[PDB]
């Protein structure tokens, strides 16, 4: 059983701002509407997980920040209790993702910062995997090509800051064929 | 102590390699200044490395005894890849500058690039991993890899970690060092893929070949053969010298008569690949917390559950 | 390089250090005298060396009265028996692009990627000659007869315009030739000097192994390529 040291409506459901302790270990100290979570609210968990953001119809729909106990952290848009919209995600070793989300799935255009390197992976993300048009930005050069499963797949276009557009396709999953053209750009 | 590098330079021109007679004598005079400046036991010509507007000239300096994520730490003193101190000169007459020591995997496993040398020590290396430090560290790491995969002695020259010179070595013929690659053995320790010459337990115990192994057992790469054996003075073969020629490292040579030997490298300091230089792949992207039973918002007790709890 | 620079031993003094032997110096002197005898070339130059796996390639080129004519290049293995290489076409140029691997030696070698070894040698020779062959300013005079002759009143390049890079041309069909400042990519030449201002060293980086000596006060120039025999397309990663 759980307790609710807040306020209720004329029917009996939870409505308005009020503290609430869930029976399985979690608690919530935000706003309630019609017996469901709605509005800006804080949701603690059993461990140190934390969500502070908007709620619509007992579901995370709105701009809010989520903290996970393993070190990952999301700030950005939520919709229908799963990740949806533009948002900024940091991972367990400061790996930064700023991009789209479809349904807990890391979709759309997304900037991936490899903070151990400083290189950027921007471009099309499909279903939590590097697939589509891609631009692997590094410090003084970048790879304008296509990724299939965390690796380049086919024809690529290599931009260098010294002024050369290296043309080359990926004949395998790992190796790169540098043939045939180098173009001034 | 200065070695006989002028007669070794005549051996170089007999093999066709070298900077010329006056330039090798000039390097000998610069090595004489280096020996007179620092208390050096052995100061031999390691070789020189080509660059964009300046070239590096490298000396294998061995000092006297007592005179002068998880990170795998550096070797303490005169062990592994830090056994020989390297001094760098641009053009002889300019003073030599001491190189730093080779560090492990933060340098060696982040070395996997293909980069020209710009002739200056204080030059940033901007590549697919962030190389720590300036171009002197990358030059030192390249010199360590060329020393590991290039310094090659005839078999029987050393007795088998450390090694000593063999006084009972009767010598080996010139024609026996050409037809068979098993008569040549590696001088110094192989660099492990961890990044050192001696394995450090991070708490796997991976190992490489021992100190004195034949180079036929470590032959690369893929379908082509390293260590081309050619015979200079093919016209007069009775007084020929066997000229080794590494294809894994272009510009790397080793020499007979076989009673004594010298090692020499001159090139761009790069390992040859049969394909093009593929860039090192970025690390795989980190996944999020798996959305399961643990990370899940409960939908709170309703008024029916509240009325069930009230009569309880 | 001519045989005069073979006499001075200037390949080692350029600093590339792959160099040449007095074996091959005397052999190129006598054998290129033979090449000038049998084939009526105006000038015969030791082109350079292609690095091998079982035998070493030695390459020399001959030129007619027209200095921009298609050269009759030659190859030799034992440095005395010079034999005439065929001219290169574009059909043989795109043929050898599917073969990636070291130059072996023994010219009847066959590549499974058939494709002959001599065709690879000739197409590689035309690629290096079309890309990184070097002529300084005022070395070649465009005659109004339509041919190109050696400028015999060529004063050597002054020290002000050694480092521009707009004072070096190509030894092929296009101050009437194309300069080095339009090479793709930019900065693909190792600009260097020797001891003092006595010699200017230019090393190609699109082909690692060609060296160009130039004394700035005398009429001494020429290109020698001794090296791997491969065009590295890794060069934008290097710079």
């Amino acid at each position: 059983l759980g307790e609710y040291e807040g306020e209720r409506n004329e029917v009996g459901e939870r409505h308005g701002h009020g503290k609430a302790r869930l029976p399985n270990g979690d608690t919530y100290e935000g706003s309630y509407e019609f017996g469901k979570r709605h509005g800006q609210g804080t949701y603690k968990f059993k461990n140190g997980a934390r969500y502070t953001g908007d709620y619509v119809k007992n579901k995370k729909h709105g701009q809010g920040t989520f903290i996970y106990p393993d070190g990952s952290r999301y700030e950005g848009e939520w919709a229908d209790d799963q990740r949806h919209g533009q948002g900024v995600y940091y991972y367990v070793n400061n790996d930064t993702y700023t991009g789209e989300w479809f349904n807990h799935q890391r979709h759309g255009q997304g900037t991936y910062l490899y903070a151990e390197t400083g290189s950027k992976y921007v471009g099309t993300w499909v279903h939590g995997q590097q697939e589509g048009a891609a631009e692997l930005i590094h410090l003084n050069h970048r790879y304008q090509g296509k990724f299939m499963n965390k690796n380049p797949v086919g024809p690529g276009k290599y931009v260098f800051d010294i002024g050369c557009e290296q043309h080359g396709e990926y004949r395998l999953t790992d190796t790169e064929r540098g043939e045939e053209e180098e173009e001034e750009e | 102590s200065l070695p006989n590098v002028m007669e070794s330079a005549y051996y170089f021109e007999q093999a066709g390699v070298g900077l010329g007679t006056d330039e090798t004598y000039r390097v000998f005079l610069a090595l004489k200044q280096l020996t007179d400046t620092h208390p050096i036991q052995r100061c031999r010509f390691w070789g020189k490395i080509l660059g964009l507007e300046m070239n590096y000239i490298v000396a294998e300096v061995e000092f006297r005894d007592g005179e002068d994520p998880q990170v795998i730490p550096k070797e303490e003193s005169r062990t592994g890849a830090n056994k020989y101190v390297y001094f760098v000169c641009n053009v002889p007459g300019r003073p030599w500058v001491r190189l730093p020591s080779v560090t492990p995997a933060q340098i060696v496993t982040a070395r996997k690039i293909k980069k020209f040398f710009t002739g200056r020590l204080d030059a940033a290396v901007i590549s697919y991993p962030p190389f720590p430090g300036n171009e002197s560290n990358y030059l030192r790491a390249q010199i360590a890899r060329i020393s590991a995969g290039t310094h090659v002695s005839p078999l029987g020259f050393y007795q088998f970690d450390s090694y000593e010179e063999n006084p009972d070595f009767e010598g080996i013929q010139v024609i026996d060092l050409v037809e068979s690659l098993s008569n040549w053995v590696h001088h110094v320790q192989y660099i492990l893929p961890q990044g050192r010459c001696n394995w450090f337990n991070p708490i796997e115990q991976e190992v490489g070949p021992p100190l004195l192994t034949p180079i036929s057992e470590d032959l690369g790469i893929q379908n082509i053969p390293s260590w081309t054996t050619q015979l200079s003075s093919n016209l007069i073969p009775q007084y020929a010298i066997a000229v080794l020629r590494s294809n894994l490292w272009p510009g790397a040579y080793a020499f007979s008569n076989g009673k004594k030997f010298e090692n020499f490298y001159i090139g761009w300091g790069h390992k040859y690949c049969v394909e093009n230089y593929t860039p090192p792949s970025p690390p795989p992207v980190y996944q999020e917390y798996p959305s399961g039973p643990e990370i899940t918002e409960m939908n709170d007790p309703s008024v029916e559950e509240e009325q069930a709890f009230r009569m309880t | 390089m001519d045989a005069d620079s073979l006499l001075l031993s200037l390949e080692l003094a350029s600093g590339s250090g792959q160099g040449l032997s007095p074996d091959r110096r005397a052999s190129l002197l006598t054998s290129l005298m033979l090449v000038k005898r049998d084939y009526r070339f105006a000038r015969v130059l030791f082109w350079g060396r292609i690095l091998g796996l079982v035998a070493d390639y030695y390459i020399a080129q001959g030129l007619s009265e027209d200095q921009l004519a298609p050269r009759k290049t030659l190859y030799s293995l034992n440095c005395t028996e010079w034999s005439l290489l065929p001219p290169a076409t574009e059909e043989m140029a795109m043929q050898i692009s599917v073969v990636s691997g070291r130059f072996m030696g023994d010219p009847s070698h066959e590549y499974e990627h058939q494709i002959k070894e001599e065709t690879r040698l000739v197409s590689i020779i035309d690629q290096i000659d079309k890309a990184v062959a070097i002529i300084p300013r005022g070395a070649l005079f465009k005659t109004p007869f339509g041919v190109t002759h050696v400028n015999r009143t060529f004063e050597g390049l002054p020290l002000s315009e050694v480092r521009k890079l707009s004072s070096y041309f190509h030894f092929r069909e296009a101050d009437f030739l194309d300069s080095l400042e339009y090479d793709i990519p930019r900065g693909s030449w190792s600009i260097q000097m020797e001891r003092g201002n006595a010699l200017v060293v230019l090393r190609s980086l699109l082909w690692p192994g060609l060296t160009f000596y130039h004394a700035p006060r005398t009429k001494n120039y020429g290109y020698i390529y001794v090296g791997t025999g491969e065009k590295n397309m890794d060069l934008p990663f290097m710079l």
